[PDB]
């Protein structure tokens, strides 16, 4: 949720 | 006038024999007088076709026969084991002339001619070009087979030459016999820049004398094997290995497998 | 009784019955396993899934490629997936038409053997032959004489093939190909945030490898270009609909097959293994060579990749040799298309390994033509 | 006549292997005096080491930092010996100079990780011009021996407006591998190409004209290995394959002729 489109 | 030859000589032996002839060619254009270089030349090229292994062929015999210390007779001819005929060799032209029938008792001699004669095959077998002699010699006392095999290839077209020599002593002595022997390469590449091969390699064995027809195969099997595993090892390792050894010299890419960064170079002087 | 052409592809596995122009078969190679517990045993779940029913399966299995760079790494595996090609994607016995498998140049001589052993004493082929990939393709092109860079997941292979002949001397084996390039794509977008992982996430990237990425005629001046103006900018959402925003990536990937630097990867680039290939041939034959040139698999596809393989091995050879690239549609497939055309001559129908031929000889079979 | 002694002097030097380069230009040049000064220039040759005792650091000898009777240190900025004038660098030619060696220092640290580096650039009314020389020997604790030479010439055309340079860039690399293991002989190989490469580029503030430089240094460098290294395993293969395999090559034409009727096939079967 972190990575853009990911985490 | 003596440091002239000299300088011609070195030229004159040491050539790639591809070139040789357009060596002489070079030299003879560059000095001014024919003689003095034509003359030392006469003596280079007995010495140098003797260790180019080369053959000749004679208008009579139908074959072609190697040339060599061990075929040298003094007197400016050489031998032929299987047709047993001497004959003259020139050393600046090609061809080879005038032939005379040469006789001995040949005890030892005929045991190998059969020996010759199944090498042959082997050698059509080796090469798609190749050639073969076998000289009959008493050194000091003891009793040798010295066997040779050969081979020439070029085309100026496609700016390659490529070489092979070798050499094997085999000494017959009963029941366990002694074998000494030299195997060489030579290839040069020349098309826009220059790349030069050179090999050499050495072998001693020991072997036991049976029958005649198990001499000539056993013989063979050994220069097969040797021959086989010299040109294994001479693609298969230095197609993987030089390149290991060439990259330990200098790399490919660096120790970073990236190019490397101007601005990072000139500024980060990177610890010990 | 017609054959079986079958192309094992590092990533897809193209097959159907000779004579045809398209395979019936195209699937992705992958065995899939479980990455978790069924618990709904109503199902009847399976011990592995394969092809489209894999990627369908996508979120819930491990996905498993069986050839890697272009070698088998489990032959069960491989096997599972011939088992699938036969019996659920072309509804055929093996037992019952001729087959052909395709193989690549310089494989290593005992993996004849166990792709021959399995394909008579696993599947019952009544004949068999195995074929180098690379020759298929120009003889698909209909051209006799060429230079191949065939590029597929695994491998890309230079060949020069002349008078109909492959000519082993010059086969320029390059393990850069699309599995290597997915990779260096999963990176460019994680400069700009986006994140893949697991091995179903790379099959998301292979999906927009295959969209959005294209090559550029010029590097630095398209990439000037795309710093300066947003209009370069394009996007494809991902199956949970959030949209991705993509400009310089789209041309920097596929820069990797003509920068092997990007990677690392101490090996030559797509024109240079291609040029490097050709300077290795009889000279007399070199300009037959350069009038035919020829791509082919799936690599092969991206937009403006042939003029800029033009432009890039025009500086490599000396000018006026008139180098040209043959890249018309249908590309994909030559390699597949080529052996549906070897497997309709009916001298090839004399020619093939019969069953009976290696319930004699065994695998010994190929011992006269390995060396 | 002359013109055609100086080319057949350079085709010698193509033809003599290139190991003993200066024992053959010295042999060659007093078979030929008068062409000695034409020999010298023409005829490119391994370099020589020197030591500028006054900042205890190693340098190497060509034609462009030396001037006349002495060469300059790219470190001490003197000549030895002495001179009373002497062809200088500007002082901000010589302060690029100095930044060239420390970014080539680094290069040539990464790319060998030893050996000795020299960088010299000379003034010109339109730009600057340079050279960068490197030298490595191989492993002495060794079997394996070995040398790898650089030479880069680059001349620098800076233009009147938008700030742009074109840049011109000569290079050669000469080697020698011998190698001795694996217990079948030894090979020596020697190599040496030439090339040549353009381009234009804009100056950056962030990046000088060294940056560029540097990077076509590089480029070629990559360009010039894989080229050797492929020229090596090119004619290594396939001349010593074609040399000594036949039976190989047999049954691969057994291959061919059976594919043969199956191509003249095709030429039906695709009408049909
Ligand atoms: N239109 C396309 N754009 C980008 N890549 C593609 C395209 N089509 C195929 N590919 C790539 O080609 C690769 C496989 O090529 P192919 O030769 O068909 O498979 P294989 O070599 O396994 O037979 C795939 O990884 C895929 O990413
Ligand atoms: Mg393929």
């Amino acid at each position: 949720p972190a990575w853009x489109a990911x985490c | 006038d003596e440091e002239k030859v000299r300088i011609a000589a070195k030229f004159i032996t040491h050539a790639p024999p591809g070139e040789f002839n357009e060596v002489f060619n070079d030299v003879r254009l560059l000095l001014n007088n024919d003689n003095l270089l034509r003359e030392g030349a006469a003596h280079a090229f007995a010495q140098y076709n003797m260790d180019q292994f080369t053959p000749v062929k004679i208008e009579g015999y139908d074959d072609q026969v190697l040339i060599t210390e061990h075929g040298d007779l003094g007197n400016s001819r050489f031998l032929d084991p299987r047709n047993q005929i001497s004959f003259k060799f020139d050393h600046l032209r090609k061809e080879a002339s005038d032939p005379q029938p040469e006789d001995v008792d040949g005890g030892l001699k005929s045991w190998r001619e059969s020996c010759d004669s199944a090498l042959r095959a082997y050698v059509k077998d080796h090469y798609s070009n190749g050639f073969c002699t076998v000289y009959a010699k008493t050194i000091d006392g003891q009793q040798t087979i010295i066997a040779c095999i050969e081979s020439h290839q070029f085309q100026p077209k496609n700016f390659w030459n490529g070489r092979w020599r070798s050499e094997w002593k085999f000494t017959i002595t009963p029941p366990s016999a002694q074998v000494v022997g030299v195997l060489k390469i030579q290839v040069h590449y020349y098309e826009d820049g220059n790349v030069q091969l050179v090999s050499h390699k050495d072998v001693q064995d020991s072997v036991t004398v049976s029958n005649e027809v198990q001499t000539t195969k056993e013989f063979i099997k050994i220069i097969e094997s040797a021959e086989n595993e010299y040109q294994t090892a001479i693609s298969e390792n230095y197609q993987t290995m030089s390149d290991t050894t060439f990259k330990a010299l200098r790399r490919q890419l660096p120790v970073t497998r990236t190019k490397i960064d101007w601005n990072k170079i000139l500024s980060y002087k990177i610890g010990k | 009784i017609a054959a079986l052409v079958v192309d094992n592809g590092s990533g897809m596995c193209k097959a159907g019955f000779a004579g045809d122009d398209a395979p019936r078969a195209v699937f992705p190679s992958i065995v899939g396993r479980p990455r978790h517990q069924g618990v709904m045993v109503g199902m009847g779940q399976k011990d592995s899934y394969v092809g489209d029913e894999a990627q369908s399966k996508r979120g819930i299995l491990t996905l498993k490629y069986p050839i890697e760079h272009g070698i088998v790494t489990n032959w069960d595996d491989m096997e599972k997936i011939w088992h699938h090609t036969f019996y659920n994607e072309l509804r055929v016995a093996p037992e019952e038409h001729p087959v052909l498998l395709t193989e690549a140049p310089l494989n290593p001589k005992a993996n004849r053997e166990k792709m021959t052993q399995i394909m008579f004493e696993t599947f019952n082929t009544p004949a068999m032959y195995v074929a180098i990939q690379a020759v298929l393709s120009l003889y698909a092109s209909g051209r006799t004489t060429g230079i191949v860079m065939d590029s597929g997941d695994g491998v890309t292979h230079t060949v020069p093939i002349y008078e109909g002949y492959a000519l082993p001397h010059a086969i320029l084996r390059l393990d850069l190909a699309g599995r290597d390039l997915t990779d260096y794509l999963m990176k460019i977008l994680t400069e700009r945030g986006y994140s893949f992982t697991t091995t179903a996430e790379r099959e998301i990237v292979r999906d927009i490898k295959e969209k959005l990425c294209y090559v550029a005629l010029d590097f630095e001046q398209e990439m000037a270009t795309a710093a300066s103006s947003s209009s370069l900018e394009k996007s494809y959402e991902l199956p949970d609909g959030q949209v991705i925003t993509i400009g310089n990536e789209r041309f920097r990937c596929p820069e990797a097959l003509f920068q092997p630097s990007f990677l690392g990867m101490e090996s030559c680039g797509i024109h240079e293994t291609t040029f490097n290939s050709i300077m290795k041939c009889d000279v007399d034959i070199r300009k037959d060579l350069y009038a035919n040139t020829v791509l082919s698999g799936g690599t092969t596809m991206y937009p403006g990749i042939a003029d800029r393989m033009q432009k890039e091995i025009t500086a490599l050879a000396p000018s006026t040799m008139k180098i040209k690239i043959i890249a018309p549609p249908e590309r994909k497939y030559s390699v597949w298309i080529g052996g549906s055309i070897l497997a309709s001559l009916s001298t090839f129908q004399q020619m093939w390994i019969s069953k009976q031929e290696y319930d004699e000889s065994g695998p010994s079979i190929v011992h006269r033509k390995c060396f | 006549m002359s013109d055609q002694q100086l080319d057949c002097a350079l085709d010698l030097m193509r033809r003599l292997p290139p190991q003993q380069i200066e024992k053959n230009l010295s042999d060659l040049i007093d078979l030929v005096p008068s062409l000695c000064e034409d020999l010298l220039s023409s005829v490119d040759q391994p370099l020589k080491i020197a030591r500028d005792k006054v900042v205890g650091k190693d340098y190497l000898l060509c034609d462009y930092n030396r001037d006349g009777d002495s060469y300059r240190s790219p470190w001490s900025n003197k000549y030895d010996p002495p001179l009373e004038d002497g062809a200088m660098p500007s002082a901000r030619l010589r302060k690029l100079e100095v930044e060239a060696n420390n970014a080539f220092d680094q290069y040539r640290d990464l790319y060998f990780e030893g050996g000795v580096s020299s960088v010299y650039l000379w003034d010109l009314d339109h730009g600057f011009a340079g050279v960068i020389l490197i030298k490595k020997a191989g492993d002495g604790s060794k079997k394996i021996k070995g040398c790898w030479d650089s030479i880069h010439v680059v001349e620098v055309q800076e233009k009147s407006s938008g700030r742009t340079a074109h840049y011109k860039l000569t290079s050669t690399v000469m080697l020698w591998l011998q190698t001795n293991k694996s217990g079948s002989g030894t090979m020596n190989l020697g190599g040496s190409l030439t090339r040549q490469m353009e381009k234009d580029e804009t100056v950056s503030d962030c990046s000088p004209h060294i940056a560029n430089i540097g990077r076509l240094v590089e480029d070629m460098e990559n360009k010039i290995r894989s080229t050797l290294n492929e020229i090596y395993f090119g004619k290594t293969k396939d001349i010593v394959n074609g040399l000594r395999s036949v039976q190989t090559f047999a049954d691969k034409s057994k291959q061919e002729a059976l594919k043969n009727d199956l191509v003249e096939a095709l030429k039906r079967k695709q009408q049909c």
